[PDB]
RNA sequence: GUUGGGUUUUAAAAUCGUUGUAAAGCAGAUUUGUUUAUAUAUUUAAUUUUUGUAUAUAGUUAAAAAUUAAUAUUAGUACGCAAGGAUUCAUU
RNA sequence: AAAUUAUAAC
């Protein structure tokens, strides 16, 4: 976490001679570089200079613009100032997209050009939708967006949950779970989502309910060879002396005792995609999932990773509110061999051996 | 370094890449649990807060001089250094990400003051190969006819930027005569005013140029008057320095030095000749006093 | 208690095992092995138990001191056809070290060879008493 | 029931009826101001907008360069994003894999 | 006052992973990370032309495998002859540079292996061997610069 | 070619009884080792910093270089691999005759005629070993 | 043993935790120098 | 990663999923041959009732087919009937088989050679237009 | 962990120093000690005095 | 820097020393800054 | 002055009070605010600028030695499989 | 080469 700050800069050092830029002042009306001059003169408390005109906040300020109106090429990194970026498009340390639903297929193992061996979990993504959005009272950044599965007859549904496919219009799914959006990675209701979704090499979050294992013990549970001190503030003695100290009476909170043992939500943040088929809507991942075959897994994509955003100016960037295809697009031309998207490698050397 | 091709980077040249996803490393990502609700794709937004988005509805926070409610308070510095309208939040709650609804306003870049369009001015292109305290650096990025006094002969706006050297030598930049008067008879009256004057005059024979430290005289006033200095400049106008109650050697030598280098930088835009000072004899035998 | 471990909402609980006869999936690792197959790492086979055991193989194996290049006879045959999993678990005697060790039959820089004249399964029975004898006089006893 | 925990069974319904009250108190005053003198000072934008900031590039104390990133979102964008459909992706988009291990600046 | 621990060094010089099935060594023959490092007084054969009794060399280290790294392990390794000649001394503490083991070891390219006998060669404090001629064939983990730029790189590896 | 120039390299730094030897086809695991009869650890140490230039212009990969202990020191040009002894240290161990003696390892190596022959094995000592069968 | 100093709470978050063992007699009825959280 | 996040050694459940997965330590019999005999709750197995020992839960399998035999039917109890109609079905896959060792492999099972012959008597003839499942399993509305 | 709750070895606050004997809270939960001037196990940890700086020494 | 940094506020270079005494009413005037005196 | 070696605390526990652990069997939907057994930051090997500095050689960064986890809005006394892993593979 | 281990592993 040591290496996980920002650059540390407080709100009492963002002033006038700290801006990158001209600092501007607020007037109302419009912008300016000098501070408000109140209009009641007997505000104006002593030695405060209520400058109508500095030159050197106008002059070095005079040949900014100009530099910027007349040589566009070396103060281009100076044209966010006044002219910011628009909304939508796509900002990329901004704009987080939605996932979908996948469910798990089979398992295999594959190998790059190197003599690697992955070990391979094909993701069926069938019939995702987004069924519907939804925001906290029109809260800022609480956007939702909820994105169906497996088209499902109205037969299998209890009736309190079809009733609520039965609003949206969307086509009577299997489940329906949600990601929080941003308000520029919207899409309409109803539009039928891609599996290309996904760029082969992006790192995607998964998260699903690991196999169920009952009731088990310590020893399968947390099995472990001695430990469970966690003694902490209590006192104790150390160099003998003025000792009086307190022990335990009571199993403090957070014990390792039997329980359950999985049925949980599990979450990989990590994993990247290896494989997408577009044509039987297929993604592999090179990890093995603790799920029992058929569960669903809500797919997202890792933000950021090891200080660097996924999307961003060097690595590809999403299709961004979704994957649109084209309109002769028929997947149903091509055979499954010919839908295929794979992955760069993903290590840099042969792992029998060493780093050259 | 290389072409940017990554095959061509590894089978080449051996940069080995940091493993960004496969890697037994730490592969450094917080908010994996701690940051409950949407997050945004930049890195470390919510760090300095305790890795926490909970709170922030609330408007007022703890604030130092010139943070959030501090802005009706005054203060001299940001009163005139920050608009008020701009306070953010507190001290560590720095808002390295902030989200609001609403359409978005620009208010217009502000224009130019006293500047008469259809002016063309003439531009001068700084440079760094240039001294750094060549007159050259001082004189404005953009001329102005509008700027240039013509009721004196000036062919250039005036410099608005002056050298922040704290002055402790004298010379003749571009002086032509330094007098002083004083008064023997004065004897209790102004007992410093006359210690500085006098000071003053053995302050300035050291002065610092190749010329004959003779361009500074020393008058002997019967007239009783408070000493008095005059500097005359090459052009021939003359500067009277200000002998308050209480102002030494040192101070003087600092007032005429900033009125010195206005006189040179409006010399220097009336046309006339510059002596560049350089390293010559006094560069040195200061040199020594290390 | 204070953590709920198990977790019963209808996203989770749910299970896609009615539908996935939808999803051929049979029919994909064909056309999944196919491609390795289209690709250089493995070529088409239909062993058959008793035909595979005790044929020899050429193998190779890449590596990059230099390939290892070793002769050594087939005695499992994981998979008996073309599919994915592969697998042969050869025998191998190089030299005075003996060898048994497992191909996953996929890996492109992992390539080798069978031949069946000398793989006759009388051969296979004298192969694995030879590791039987290596194996168990190797203990350190 | 914590005291941090019956502050916000209290409060969070009356936050709630708040900040909507405020966003009300804001249309009165915008259409007011709308029937007020247009062009005039009037508390920053008063049509529903949030005057733009322009002071967000900063060179903290370490004499390092800070930048304060800021986004907005206009009802009208968010609302024709969830009716209208998106573009077609250009093939070289998705054809393209995300690749791997993020190139230095070399 | 609380014991908090015993012997606490066995915990500095062993990997000891916990078994909870997820954390769990396994037989090896599933993945890298195999199993079972091999951490006792072993009686590992040695091979390279010495008095090195050929079928013992007890071990000393609490830890012996690649997918633990044997390329920087540092594992000693005492010499127990049960006959030599009736050159070493049947009481010396050498290094070692681990060869194969009869664990089946599974490789990062599901290559499974396993020998007849696990051998090893007995190395110096600079890591140079101390024979000539190793009658043995080593394992792909003997590449490091570590054991390479001393060891003959005897023969044909796996 | 590439192994004849280490020659054209080594031989002018007055390196002594050096011997080449395509190891290649045998048993080993390069295919050219070559070898080389310097004095001085410090005259081991430039013949070895020496053929790694070499190896950094024609043959640009040159990865890596050790820093001390150079009594016998070893450069290895991947395949090429370039031994550096001392003066003595050869009259220990091969210098020639375990590579020269070397059959062309060969397919139908399944336990000939008992393999105890080692006219490379028995120039250096004896090495009892026992031929196994399913007896 | 011999039980000195005892210790009179007042509430709590309003006492200080150095106010409680204070009305003794001593050196306490002052400002603790340097304080812990 | 590579080795699954379980390994070899943990039980899964009843009602489980099938979650799967390479695994080398399976099939201890001829599995699914009419006489499996393996028993347990994971699906692809027989439901183990309650026997004293896996050979007295044979025993108890033996002669509840050989009473199904001579009279068509049987009243069986608990986890009994899923372990029997699946039974009663193997020995009529057993019956169409007919060939010399069929006999021989029924005449193992049960106690009682004569029964064998009627069980190869009828079912071909009689379950001959039958693909499968031919044995009902009616829960009866009472209870022990 | 912001809330804090770091407590050190028990001492809460400690007064001014007054020569060799510096006081302190020792705030966990009881005591025992004794005591140079008098020595009396002295139950009383919600005041110790060091002496010098050793914590063998206190009152 | 060292610590929290405040800048007096300055002025033109020639503006900037001695400069006029020269008032409105209570109010120090200038072409540049205005400044109840 | 006679004089000093000892330092430490238990052997069948239906838990039977609190405790914590898991749980109340399908919720279309983690997470405005509770609460964090959550836990390490480094002993190594081999490189990349053995170059800075000194007579010998740093200092940074990366590859390798192992498993990731989210609580509560819907009708109930069979097997959560009609079981031999297909939500009836043909009818009886 | 033996009947044993420990095994708190299916």
């Amino acid at each position: 976490w040591y290496r996980c700050y920002p650059s540390l800069m407080e709100e009492k050092d963002r002033d006038m001679y700290h801006c990158y830029y001209p600092y501007l002042f607020d007037h109302g009306d419009k912008m300016s570089l000098y501070p408000k001059i109140p209009d009641n003169p007997r505000e104006w408390q002593v030695e405060q200079l209520q400058t109508t005109y500095d030159a050197i906040r106008e002059d070095k300020y005079d040949a900014f613009v100009r530099l910027r109106a007349k040589f566009p090429e070396l103060y281009q990194d100076t044209y966010a100032w006044d002219n910011p970026p628009p909304f939508g498009e796509f900002n990329m340390f901004y704009s987080v997209r939605f996932g979908m639903i996948g469910v798990k297929a089979f398992t295999c193992k594959d190998y790059d050009d190197l003599g690697n061996q992955f070990d391979c979990t094909a993701f069926w993504f069938p019939d995702n939708q987004i069924v519907k959005h939804s925001t906290r009272n029109g809260d800022v950044g609480t956007d939702k967006v909820y994105v169906g599965a497996m088209n499902v007859p109205v037969e299998f549904h209890k009736p309190h949950v079809a009733a609520f496919y039965k609003a949206a219009g969307v086509p009577v799914k299997h489940v329906s779970a949600g990601f929080p959006v941003t308000p520029d990675a919207y899409a309409p209701v109803g539009t039928k989502l891609d599996v290309r979704h996904f760029k082969p090499g992006q790192e995607v979050t998964i998260t699903f309910q690991n196999t169920d294992y009952g009731y088990q013990g310590v020893m399968f549970r947390h099995g472990f060879d001695g430990g469970y001190v966690w003694l902490g503030d209590s006192k104790w003695q150390r160099r003998p002396g003025c000792m009086g100290a307190e022990g335990q009476k009571r199993i403090y909170p957070g014990h390792r005792m039997a329980g359950q043992t999985g049925a949980s939500a599990e979450t990989y943040d990590g994993v990247p995609v290896w494989r997408i088929d577009y044509k039987n809507s297929l993604i592999y991942l090179p990890t093995l999932i603790d799920a029992d075959v058929g569960t669903y897994v809500k797919f997202r994509d890792t933000i950021n990773t090891k200080g660097y955003t996924l999307w961003n100016e060097h690595r590809g960037t999403p299709p961004f509110p979704t994957f649109i295809p084209s309109e002769e697009e028929d997947l149903s031309k091509l055979a499954t061999d010919e839908g295929q998207l794979t992955s760069p490698p993903l290590y840099m050397y042969f792992r029998d051996e060493f780093a050259a | 370094p290389a072409s940017h091709y990554t095959f061509a980077n590894l089978k080449k040249l051996g940069l080995c890449a940091p493993q960004v996803a496969l890697s037994r490393q730490p592969r450094l990502r917080p908010h994996v649990g701690h940051l409950n609700g949407l997050v945004y794709p930049l890195p470390y937004y919510a760090m300095w807060r305790g890795n926490h988005d909970k709170y922030t509805y609330n408007q007022a926070t703890p604030a130092r001089w010139g943070e959030g409610n501090t802005n009706t308070m005054y203060h001299q510095h940001y009163a005139h250094a920050k608009c008020p309208t701009d306070y953010g939040r507190g001290g560590r709650e720095f808002q390295f990400l902030s989200v609001k609804r609403g359409k978005l306003k620009r208010k217009p870049l502000p224009t130019v003051q006293y500047v008469d369009p259809n002016s063309k001015p003439q531009w001068v292109f700084k440079s760094w190969h240039n001294p750094l305290s060549a007159p050259s650096m001082w004189e404005r990025e953009v001329q102005y006819p509008e700027h240039t006094p013509a009721h004196t002969g000036a062919k250039r706006p005036l410099a608005v930027v002056a050298p922040k050297t704290s002055h402790k030598h004298l010379f003749l930049m571009h002086m032509e005569k330094v007098t002083v008067t004083v008064s023997p008879l004065l004897f209790g009256y102004g007992h410093t005013l006359q210690k500085a004057a006098l000071d003053f005059y053995r302050r300035g024979l050291s002065a610092r140029s190749p010329f004959p430290s003779d361009k500074m005289f020393l008058y002997y006033s019967i007239d009783h008057i408070t000493p008095k200095i005059e500097v005359t400049w090459l052009d021939g106008s003359v500067y009277v320095p200000p002998l308050i109650e209480g102002v030494k050697a040192q101070d003087l030598i600092q007032m005429v030095m900033e009125q010195a280098w206005l006189a040179a930088d409006r010399m220097s835009a009336e046309g006339r000749v510059l002596n560049p000072i350089a390293i010559d004899d006094y560069k040195w035998e200061q040199l020594i006093a290390f | 208690g204070y953590t709920r471990e198990r977790t019963n909402r209808h996203f989770f609980v749910s299970r896609a095992n009615a539908f996935f006869s939808r999803l051929p999936i049979s029919r994909i690792q064909r056309a999944l092995a196919m491609e390795a197959i289209k690709k250089g790492s493995m070529k088409p086979w239909k062993h058959t138990k008793e035909q595979i055991i005790g044929s020899p193989i050429t193998c190779n194996f890449e590596y990059n001191p230099r390939p290892v290049r070793l002769i050594g006879t087939v005695m499992d045959a994981h998979t008996e056809e073309t599919s994915i999993k592969g697998g042969l678990k050869v025998y191998a005697r190089s030299e005075e070290a003996n060898m048994m060790l497992w191909i996953p039959a996929g890996n492109p820089k992992l390539k080798y060879e069978v031949t069946a004249a000398k793989g006759s399964f009388e051969h296979y029975l004298d192969e694995r008493s030879k590791w039987d004898e290596a194996w168990l006089t190797g203990r350190a006893r | 029931d914590s005291f941090k925990e019956h502050y916000h069974r209290v409060h969070l319904p009356r936050r709630l009826a708040l900040q909507r009250y405020i966003k009300r108190e804001e249309a009165r005053l915008s259409r007011h101001k709308g029937k007020a003198v247009a062009a005039a000072a009037a508390a920053g934008v008063q049509p529903g907008e949030v005057a733009y900031k322009y002071n967000r590039w900063w060179v903290s104390n370490d004499h390092e360069f800070v930048h304060q990133f800021a986004f907005v979102e206009d009802p009208d964008v968010t609302r024709e994003k969830r009716n209208t459909l998106p573009l077609v992706t250009k093939e070289n988009i998705w054809k393209e894999p995300q690749q791997t291990f993020f190139l230095p600046f070399a | 006052g609380n014991p908090v621990n015993k012997t606490w060094f066995r915990h500095n010089l062993i990997i000891r992973r916990k078994g909870s099935y997820r954390s769990r060594w396994g037989n090896g023959t599933e993945g890298y990370g195999a199993g079972v490092p091999l951490s006792d007084q072993v009686k590992l054969h040695c091979v390279d032309n010495t008095n090195c009794k050929h079928v013992r060399l007890i071990a000393k280290a609490t830890a012996e495998r690649f997918a633990h790294c044997r390329v920087f392990p540092a594992v000693a390794h005492r010499v127990s002859v049960q006959r030599f000649k009736g050159r070493v001394k049947p009481g010396n503490i050498y290094w070692v540079c681990l060869f194969t083991r009869r664990q089946t070891n599974t490789r990062m390219s599901g290559l499974q292996t396993n020998f007849d006998r696990n051998t090893c060669i007995i190395m110096n404090d600079q890591r140079v061997p101390l024979g000539t001629r190793v009658m043995y064939c080593a394992g792909r983990h003997v590449n490091h610069k570590y054991h390479l730029k001393a060891v003959v790189l005897a023969n044909f590896f796996v | 070619e590439d192994v004849k120039e280490i020659a054209n390299i080594l031989s002018s730094l007055k390196v002594r009884d050096l011997c080449c030897v395509d190891v290649s086809e045998k048993t080993s695991n390069f295919d050219y080792m070559m070898f080389g009869t310097c004095e001085g650890a410090r005259h081991i140490h430039l013949a070895a910093w020496a053929v790694q230039d070499a190896d950094k212009v024609h043959r640009i990969s040159k990865i890596k270089r050790q820093q001390t202990d150079e009594l016998w020191e070893v450069v290895p040009v991947g395949r090429i691999v370039v031994n550096l002894m001392v003066e003595s240290f050869r009259e220990e161990m091969t210098l020639e005759r375990k590579w020269a003696v070397t059959r062309s390892m060969d397919p139908l190596a399944a336990a000939n005629a008992p393999i105890s022959e080692g006219r490379q094995v028995k120039a250096h000592g004896l090495w009892t070993l026992t031929l196994n069968l399913q007896d | 043993a011999a039980a000195a100093a005892a210790a009179a709470a007042a509430a709590a978050a309003a006492a200080a935790a150095a106010a409680a063992a204070a009305a003794a007699a001593a050196a306490a009825a002052a400002a603790a120098a340097a304080a812990a959280a | 990663g590579r080795p699954p996040p379980v390994m070899g050694h943990a039980k899964r459940m009843r009602f489980a999923g099938v979650d799967d997965n390479p695994s080398v330590t399976h099939k201890p019999w001829d599995t699914s041959e009419p006489l499996m005999a393996d028993y347990g709750w994971e699906r692809g197995k027989l439901p183990k009732f309650r026997a004293r020992s896996p050979f007295h839960r044979q025993q108890i399998a033996r002669r509840m087919v050989t009473e199904l035999i001579r009279k068509d039917y049987v009243i069986v109890g608990g986890a009994r009937a899923p372990a029997l109609r699946i039974l009663a079905d193997h020995v009529v896959e057993l019956a169409k088989a007919g060939d010399t060792d069929s006999r021989q492999q029924l005449a193992y099972f049960l106690h009682d050679p004569l029964m064998v012959d009627k069980a190869f008597d009828e079912y071909p003839r009689r379950f001959r237009d039958m693909n499968a499942k031919y044995a009902m399993m009616t829960r009866l509305k009472g209870r022990r | 962990a912001a809330a804090a709750a770091a407590a050190a070895a028990a001492a809460a606050a400690a007064a001014a120093a007054a020569a060799a004997a510096a006081a302190a809270a020792a705030a966990a939960a009881a005591a025992a000690a004794a005591a140079a001037a008098a020595a009396a196990a002295a139950a009383a940890a919600a005041a110790a005095a060091a002496a010098a700086a050793a914590a063998a020494a206190a009152a | 820097f060292q610590s929290e940094p405040y800048f007096e506020e300055e002025i033109e270079a020639y503006r900037a020393h001695h400069r006029p005494d020269v008032y409105v009413y209570k109010y120090n005037v200038s072409p540049t800054h205005l400044s109840l005196r």
